[PDB]
DNA sequence: CTAATGCGAGCACTAGTGCTCGCATTAGATTTTGTTT
């Protein structure tokens, strides 16, 4: 149904359509995450068949996106409610908007493993592992089966050893399996994939190197160097045409050409190629001389021919320095070692799995293949047949929602396969994306699986499912769309970048901006000219930018609904490919007043604070350890100083230096300052020692900031707040640790120490939370899907992380493993052919995602932009800039964007045919702004401070003393009551042996207990026989109010005395009679306690009275003993107090006078009167 | 607990606490994995650490003591397995050096005794606990092993001198908890024998149940007293004459609470039972309704004042959201202002900095904060003028003083006195151009090692100085052995090179590093690597000696000390005299036109050679002292 | 990787002397993205 509104036609489209699977494909900033919100809230908030939240499926794969998603739909959600208040419909949906299947792909796993326990081996109070706890595992189980293989001795395992270890270890081995595995945990059949390995190297000398795979990338390569030089050459020859150009070398050039044009016509013949590339030599390059030649022209042309030069020598190099029959022998050979780690990689991911099914773990990783074996029935080689687990999610789900859909690998897409219903052509799955900013190729994202759905489908729902392009864009202002456009019209390429940004691609203004005069993109180039790092001459540059856009304000346009705001810190964001330069950035900012928030990951250990409150951790596990002795001793925690410390020493210069310690202490006297301080010190020791083995890790570290105010004292120094925060985290993550399996300090201390032996790190604290108004810097990755007023983007003159491409192995999804021959005997090893074809196939695909990457960064901006970067020198990277952009279409050369190592080798040249640095380029409705900015333009006596230094008072008279003084000599008035258990026992005012270690039953007790059931039970009619007290007590035991143990154990003539005495007489003869009576007595806490007040609560006494009877004389109290007596004034204050608390309860609850107290005692009969 | 203990205000909790961190049940548990893991370092130390195991009636700082000083044994010797149980005596070196000999010192003796009389009192009961197990078959057999150990060691005595101590410190819910932790696991042994025990059971599963029963153990409530401020939850705790309550954390999942679904039947399963008549428990959505009654009771249970709290962030940072109830209140209360909590003062208002200083240490702790952000050059109330001049006149100033020391705190180092150095490193400095060189990278560094002698904690591990002493010690019994055969390094073959490499690296292997060459399979191919590498060294250096004309005077030859060279002296102003002895590893000499030559090669395991500038900066200076 | 250093050879110019050509080696350079509660 059509309907007007703000939304786009294609918006539209993509909000109405139904009936098959929904693909949106659209650039930045589109509507796409708008889109699929509107489309939840439409089918929500529907008058003709509305339907409840949770019965869609919302997916995507990173937690922030998902907490975005969350987000506006609970905004849209009750803004709907706002025009509708009465609908119980709507506010069911934002109760069950708690329960709603809005998340991660791996949250929804999570929920599937947790249902679904029983379909697989899996423990249902099973736990998510951290990063680290999972690694030792693996670093344990992968110890254990090296050392089972190393015990075995096969021949095949030394010869994989030999081949990728060094002389001296194993490790690297240990890292390649590592690898390997991880690598083979994003297919969706990691062993089919590992088992896949071998067909690469099942080659023999009567093969065709062009019919195999690999070949493929081998092909493209050849053609796009051998191409690279032609263009090179046309160039020189083009350079001869000039008028200051040298004519002559023409024939040079052209002789070359014949050659290279030549070597063109035999690309897809290797093995031709193998015959003429190393034959091929370029004659000498004939002389120009005189003055009728440009110089600088003659150079360039010289320039250009040696390029063509290098171009092919390294073509040789690369794969015609060995016949091909050589190569195919090579990797041939490598065949059976390859086994060898595939049936490796098997093993330890079989041990793996067990070892963590021990502990009840899982990994991240097995969220995915667990939910995807929980999802399955029969899977018969990629044909998976949906199990009881799918059908249900497939019912419970009307539509699978998934954003971002370019993050979708293989596993993914299998799990969304299974929890969808129906086939393509007549699905429920809707999904948004954009292929140019697919940047998760280390996961197996494949832009691949967007891009064929977008070719299958058709812009009609017939027959397939339906594609819609959305082309407006409703984000940012003209200036970084045309900056973004300008610049990716040059760099992203089919062949580059992976992708054609041509017109149905580029960003389409639809956001209307009041223009700003600085809106401009910058471009700030720094340069090392004439002991600082480079990110701190860039973090002062961004620094000093961000006090410009604060000194002359800001406009924020709420274009969205009309309205301005001031600029806050809140509105700039930097931008960065990875965090290693965030640190430094953020010391450089709150060093300058800004506000700096950033989630990092790394640092922790090596904060001062945490190795002392470490160093004091160990110290009390084991204090025999000097270094951390050291540390706490000379920690603000004691204060000992260099003097002081080899003052220890010599008490005991062979010793560890914890006995040295306990020696000074021994012999010193209480006199010395040190001695204090040691004393104070060890007597801390001491009670942390007995306190850790008692309570927890956690409670330990509150007990030591506690004893030593060391994180009030480093509250106190410079970085406080920092500081502070780490010792608070280091509670926390105590905390965490202890809940799950490292409780106790010994078990903490031992993961710590062992997560930082093998690399791993924890991020330092963080003061002002996320949400404050703070700049927040971030990783590209993390912005996807955000949007922000200011955006800068750092260490554009970084390197590429490319460290994969230099390894002697190399992993592949298509390809699987390809290495070096190596030979550990002949002491040999050189690349393989698909090694090199795989490492010109990942450079390509590396530097695709790269740009795709920068894209991201780049349409993350709303209104201002910045481009940072640094170099050695401005002009001779401005000459190689220039050196590359002559060439009058928009994509530059291939081979030239295909040699780029940082983003300013891709944004340089493209940036150099500006005006600001054809009109068709030239006259780009794009502005740049370019400062080329030089590193090193970037860069008493207080009485207060004294008093404090002199631990005296500040002089002066302030608003607050009074209160101040009041505040802190303040005490509860209350204070003695606040321990006091309010209710006390009778008695108040062992450890026994097992039951199945001691004899058959019959104790003191059990008799005691057994006698007394009879007494409250027993008829008081008469005087009973034995026969009727034994009938009695049979029945008890009929009744199951006596066990037949408690039976035997009756002295029936005993009981049986007591209806013969007086006491007894009396009672069969009294008004009124009652057994087992309950009380409770409220007592004022003074009679019991001293110091005990008026007004504070009574203490409230409980017991049971045996017996009470009234006759005409009065109120009489009876109570039973078993005493062992067979004594009189011994017994009688054995139980006096309990009989003044029962006679006290009687007179003061039933207002009634007790006259008389009788105790009976089993043995003998007695009876004694109180 | 640990923020109410700070500002002194009295409580109870409506809950009972774990057991999980008492001495008794990580005894127990740590036992049977010392059983199951055969006896692995973290299992035998864990348990040994809870002191149950303590030789009764010692003192527990010095049983401590020598514990700690098996521990770093254990370490460093790779302890574990039946190497506890066998009974093998634990021997004893302190020092590694392959050219020594292996003969004790009267330190080392008395050392060695210690670690052995530790080992006698710990292997023991355990030992037996290991045996008595593995003959058990069923559960009651088991459970009388296990109490039989508990018993034996005389646990139960232990505790009751641990409860003794507490209630005599004044930690009387501390002392209690002892005997309550006995008679917990005794009543879990007595039912699993009640109901199993003539069932044979596996070790594997006998420890499970003991785990899973032990995961559940909790301690009694402590009772109320008269006067405390009750923390409790909002679905089971009941209250009377409440006047003042806070609700906390009033975060969206967590109030209303998302419900959990844990279970054998489904909410769906649940709902379709429902309309067939079965009635069961509520299901998600009735819970989820319910939240709302809950919130109603909790927002109306005082009767004067109410507070409704909630966190933005977690402890780790991660945002934390409002739930709606707070949007809702918002609404009832349009003019109600929103009250922050923050533990930075400087942020609210003087009247509300003075409501931090309840006591003297929270006052310290935010005294010593806002001094630091005052030498920013922030303007801090006077609140914390006052609460300074406060702590000032109290009669412990000197404490606080300290605390606010950490003002003027830089990391100083105060240089040491003459008479303090000079007993430190003696009257007459014995040292190596390695000392010298760390000195020039680091004073400080050069301290802590050769002023303190700081040792770092030892591990079974082969490292790379290690393996370079193996190498050197290598090539020097190769070069005797062919001084011996009338042999010259040129007269090698490739069968020569091979054989005296590996029989010179198997003399060695039982010396190094504590016999780890020998420790493992992993470590016997370690091994072989290593014998690879000096098989082709040994062929090298055959080559190198067929073309040169220098010929080797002296390999591994020591300077000073009690060597063939005499020592490089030096007089320092002190009167302290400064001798540098060591080893140079080879010097050749060579007859020429100008005389005769003399040259130093050093075996490195490295590529790289000399950097002039390091020479300069003295942080290289071994060659050319043994050029000198 | 890449850029510089040096040494020796040849090819070409108008036999010696210039300068391109080629080889071989140090020297300096560089400092990951995400998935749970
Ligand atoms: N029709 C529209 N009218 C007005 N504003 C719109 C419209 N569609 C989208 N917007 C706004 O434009 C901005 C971009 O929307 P968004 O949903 O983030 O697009 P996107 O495709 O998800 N961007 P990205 O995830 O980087 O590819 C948001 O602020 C939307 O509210
Ligand atoms: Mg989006």
């Amino acid at each position: 149904k059509p309907a007007d509104s703000t939304w786009t036609d294609d918006q539209w489209n993509a909000i109405v359509s139904t009936g098959q699977d929904i693909l949106v494909a659209a650039a930045a900033g589109s509507g796409k995450t708008a889109v699929l919100v509107e489309r939840m809230i439409r089918k929500i908030t529907a008058e003709e068949n509305p339907i409840d939240v949770d019965r869609l499926l919302v997916v995507t794969f990173t937690n922030a996106s998902a907490a975005e998603m969350k987000h506006r739909i609970a905004e849209a959600l009750e803004k709907e409610l706002v025009q509708r208040p009465g609908s119980l419909h709507i506010r069911r949906q934002l109760s069950l908007l708690n329960r709603a299947s809005i998340s991660t792909l791996h949250s929804f796993c999570l929920q599937v493993l947790k249902k679904y326990y029983y379909l697989i081996d899996l423990d249902p109070g099973f736990r998510i592992a951290d990063q680290t706890e999972g690694e030792l595992i693996g670093d344990e189980v992968l110890d254990e089966l090296f050392e089972d293989e190393y015990a075995k001795g096969e021949k095949a395992f030394f010869e994989l050893v030999d081949r990728y270890t060094t002389d001296r270890h194993d490790l690297d081995l240990q890292f390649l399996v590592k690898q390997v595995y991880e690598y083979s945990r994003s297919h969706p059949n990691p062993e089919a994939w590992l088992e896949s390995f071998v067909h690469l190297y099942d080659v023999s000398e009567k093969s065709a190197i062009e019919e195999l795979p690999f070949y493929q990338y081998v092909k493209e390569d050849i053609a796009m160097v051998l191409n690279g030089a032609k263009e090179k050459l046309l160039r020189a020859l083009e350079l001869t045409k000039a008028p200051g150009g040298p004519a002559p070398r023409a024939d040079n050039f052209l002789d070359d050409l014949a050659q290279i044009d030549e070597l063109i016509q035999h690309q897809d013949d290797f093995s031709e190629l193998y015959k003429r590339v190393p034959a091929v030599s370029f004659k000498r390059a004939k002389a120009v001389k005189g003055d009728e030649f440009d110089p600088a022209l003659l150079d360039e042309a010289t320039d250009l021919r040696n390029g063509a030069k290098k171009l092919l020598e390294k073509l040789k190099t690369d794969y015609f320095t060995r016949s091909p029959e050589q190569h195919l022998k090579s990797l041939a050979e490598m065949k059976p070692v390859i086994e060898t780690l595939v049936q490796l990689v098997i093993s330890y991911g079989k041990r793996f799995e067990a070892a963590k099914q021990e502990k009840s773990i899982i990994d991240f990783s097995d969220l995915e293949h667990y939910c995807l074996a929980i999802l399955t029935a029969e899977n018969d080689k990629g044909e998976r047949e949906p199990s009881e687990a799918a059908r249900f999610y497939q019912e419970q789900f009307h539509e699978v929602l998934v954003d971002e859909y370019q993050d979708t690998n293989l596993v993914q897409e299998s799990i969304l396969q299974l929890v969808t219903s129906g086939p393509e052509e007549t699905g429920n799955l809707f999904m948004v994306g954009d292929v140019k900013q697919s940047i998760y190729r280390f996961r197996l994202a494949e832009p691949l699986l967007f891009l064929s759905k977008y070719k299958r489908f058709t812009e009609s729902g017939e027959g397939t499912g339906r594609k819609i392009d959305l082309n407006k864009n409703f984000r940012s202002r003209a200036d970084i769309l045309d900056s973004t456009n300008f610049l990716f019209k040059q760099l992203m390429g089919g062949k580059i970048g992976e992708v054609d940004y041509d017109e149905q691609a580029e960003l389409k203004l639809g956001a209307a901006y009041p223009d700003n005069d600085e809106t401009e993109t910058e471009l700030l180039l720094i340069d090392n000219a004439e002991e600082l790092e480079t990110v701190q001459f860039e973090a002062k540059a961004i620094a000093k930018e961000i006090r410009k856009l604060i000194s002359s304000p800001f406009k924020v346009y709420d274009g969205k609904k009309k309205t301005h705001r001031n600029i806050q810190y809140r509105d700039i964001v930097i931008l960065l490919r990875s965090m290693p330069w965030a640190p430094q950035i953020m010391e450089e900012l709150r060093a300058q007043g800004i506000p700096v928030y950033a989630n990092l990951t790394s640092g922790y250990f090596e904060a001062v604070e945490v190795a002392v409150a470490l160093s004091v951790l160990k110290v009390i596990d084991n204090p025999y350890q000097d270094i951390p002795l050291a540390s706490v001793l000379r920690s603000p925690i004691v204060g000992a100083d260099e003097n002081e410390l080899s003052l220890i020493r010599l008490e005991n210069k062979k010793a560890p230096y914890y006995e040295a310690m306990k020696d000074y202490l021994a012999a010193g006297d209480r006199s010395d300052e040190l001695y204090q301080k040691l004393n104070t010190f060890y007597g801390h020791l001491q009670k942390w020692r007995a306190f850790s083995k008692n309570h927890s890790v956690s409670e330990l570290i509150w007990e030591v900031y506690r004893d030593t105010k060391y994180m009030d004292y480093v509250g106190g120094m410079p970085g406080g707040k920092q500081r502070q925060a780490n010792l608070r985290v280091l509670y926390d993550r105590a905390r965490q640790y202890e809940s799950t399996a490292f409780r106790g300090l010994f078990r903490f201390l031992r993961f710590i120490e062992r997560m930082q032996e093998r690399g791993d790190d924890l991020g330092t604290a963080r003061g002002l939370s996320e949400q404050e108004d703070v700049v927040r810097l971030m990783t590209i990755h993390s912005s996807k899907g955000l949007e922000f007023p200011v955006v800068f983007v750092a260490g554009l003159g970084r390197n590429f992380n490319m460290m994969d491409l230099n390894k002697s192995y190399l992993l592949d999804k298509e390809l699987g493993f390809g290495t070096k021959y190596i030979h550990p005997q002949l002491r040999i090893s050189y690349p393989t052919l698909p090694l090199i074809a795989m490492k010109k196939k990942m450079r390509r695909e590396l530097l695709s995602e790269e740009l795709r990457v920068l894209y991201v960064a780049l349409t993350r901006a709303k209104e201002k932009l910045f481009l940072i970067g640094s170099c050695k020198d401005h002009q001779k990277q401005l000459a190689k800039w220039q050196a590359s952009a002559s060439q009058t279409d928009w994509l530059l050369p291939e081979f030239d964007r295909y040699q780029a190592r940082t983003y300013l080798d891709f944004i340089g040249p493209a940036l150099a045919r500006h005006r600001d640095l054809h009109a068709d380029i030239s006259g780009h409705p794009a502005r740049f702004a370019v400062q080329m900015i030089h590193s090193y333009d970037l860069l008493e006596k207080s009485e207060r401070l004294e008093a404090i230094r002199r631990g005296e008072p500040v002089p002066g008279s302030f608003a607050f003393d009074e209160k101040a003084r009041e505040q802190l000599s303040w005490t509860y008035p209350h204070q003695e009551v606040t321990q006091i258990r309010t209710k006390q026992s009778v008695s108040e005012i062992l450890y026994r042996r097992p039951a199945f270690m001691m004899k058959k039953g019959l104790t003191a007790a059990e008799k005691g207990t057994a006698m007394h059931t009879v007494m409250q039970h027993i008829p008081l009619s008469h005087v009973p026989s034995i026969e009727e007290a034994e009938q009695t007590v049979h029945r008890l035991y009929e009744k199951e109010l006596l066990t037949e143990e408690q039976k035997d154990a009756i002295d029936i003539e005993e009981i049986v005395q007591f209806f013969h005495t007086e006491i007894g007489g009396q009672l069969i003869g009294a008004k009124w009679k009652d057994r087992e009576i309950p009380f409770s007595l409220a007592l004022p806490a003074k009679e019991i306690y001293p110091d005990a007040h008026e007004a504070d609560e009574p203490l409230l006494v409980q017991g049971i009275i045996d017996c009470l009877y009234e006759t005409e004389d009065g109120l009489y109290l009876l109570a039973y003993k078993s005493d062992r007596i067979e004594a009189a004034p011994i017994l009688k204050k054995r139980y006096e107090t309990q009989i003044q608390l029962y006679t006290k309860a009687v007179e003061q609850i039933a207002k009634t006078k007790v006259k008389g107290c009788a105790l009976y005692f089993f043995d003998g009969g007695h009876i004694l009167t109180l | 607990k640990e923020v109410f203990a700070d500002y002194e205000i009295p409580y109870f909790i409506d809950g009972k606490a774990s057991m999980l961190n008492h001495p008794l049940i990580e005894f127990i548990r740590s036992s049977l994995d010392v059983l199951k893991g055969n006896w692995r370092y973290e299992a035998v130390f864990r348990c040994v650490k809870t002191e149950l195991l303590f030789p009764l009636n010692e003192p527990k700082a010095k049983v401590r003591e020598q514990v700690d000083q098996l521990e770093n044994y254990c370490i460093a010797y790779g302890i574990k397995g039946d190497r506890w149980t066998k009974g093998d005596r634990f021997q004893y070196r302190r020092f590694v050096s392959l050219d020594d000999d292996f003969a004790q010192t009267d330190q080392e003796i008395e050392m060695e005794n210690m670690l052995n009389d530790t080992r006698d009192w710990i292997v023991p009961p355990l030992f037996q606990l290991q045996k008595r197990m593995k003959k058990a078959k069923t559960v009651q057999e088991k459970a009388e092993a296990l109490y039989r150990y508990l018993e034996e060691t005389d646990v139960p005595l232990k505790l009751d001198q641990e409860r003794q101590r507490a209630e005599d410190d004044g930690r009387i819910i501390e002392a209690q908890q002892h005997q309550q932790a006995w008679d917990a696991v005794i009543q879990l042994l007595e039912e699993f024998v009640e109901m199993m025990g003539d069932d044979e059971i596996s070790l594997d599963l006998f420890q499970q149940m003991i785990e899973a029963g032990a995961e559940s153990l909790t301690f009694s409530l402590i009772p109320p007293a008269l006067d405390q401020v009750f923390v409790g939850n909002m679905d089971l705790s009941r209250m009377y004459g409440t006047s003042c309550t806070f609700v906390l954390g009033a975060n969206d999942g967590v109030l209303p609470a998302r419900p959990d679904e844990n279970g054998v039947l489904s909410d769906d399963d649940r709902e379709w039972l429902k309309t067939i008549g079965v009635e069961l428990s509520s299901g998600g959505r009735e819970r989820l309704l319910d939240e709302h009654f809950l919130i109603y009771m909790a927002f109306s249970s005082p009767s004067d004042r109410l507070y409704v709290s909630y966190p933005i962030a977690d402890a780790e940072g991660k945002t934390l959201l409002p739930s709606m109830i707070v949007k809702r209140l918002e609404e009832l209360f349009p003019h109600h202002k929103e009250r922050l909590l923050t533990n930075e003062p400087e942020q609210v208002s003087d009247e509300e900095q003075l409501m931090y200083v309840v006591n003297k240490s929270v006052a310290q702790s935010f005294t010593a904060s806002q001094l630091r952000l005052w030498t920013r050059e922030y303007d801090i109330s006077d609140v914390w003028w006052s609460t300074y001049n406060v702590l000032m006149s109290e009669q412990d100033r000197l404490q606080s003083k300290k605390l606010f020391s950490s003002l003027f705190f830089r990391n100083e180092v105060k240089q040491l006195e003459r008479s303090v150095s000079r007993q430190l490193y003696g009257e007459r400095i014995q040292g190596s151009v390695s000392r010298m060189e760390t000195f020039n990278a680091c004073p400080f560094s050069h301290f802590a090692s050769h002023g303190l002698h700081l040792k770092e904690r030892q591990f079974f591990k082969l490292e790379a100085p290690d393996i370079g002493q193996l190498f050197h010690s290598s090539l020097k019994l190769i070069s005797d052995r062919l001084r011996d055969e009338k042999l010259d390094w040129r007269d090698l073959t490739k069968e020569q090179c091979e054989l005296f490499s590996y029989d010179a690296v198997e003399r060695l292997a039982p010396k190094l590093q504590k016999e780890i060459l020998l420790s493992s399979n992993r470590h016997y191919y370690v091994k072989e690597k290593l014998q690879k590498i000096v098989t082709r060294v040994s062929g090298i250096l055959s080559e190198h000696a067929k073309a040169s004309g220098f010929v080797p005077i002296g390999l591994e030859l020591g300077f000073g000390g009690k060597g063939p060279l005499p020592p490089l002296t030096f007089q320092l102003k002190n009167g302290c005299t400064m001798e540098l002895v060591g080893r140079i590893d080879r010097v050749d000499k060579a007859e020429s036109s100008k005389g005769l030559l003399l040259r130093i090669v050093a075996y490195k395991s490295s590529d790289k050679g000399l950097d002039l500038a390091e020479v300069y900066y003295g942080l290289a200076l071994q060659m050319l002292t043994y050029l000198d």
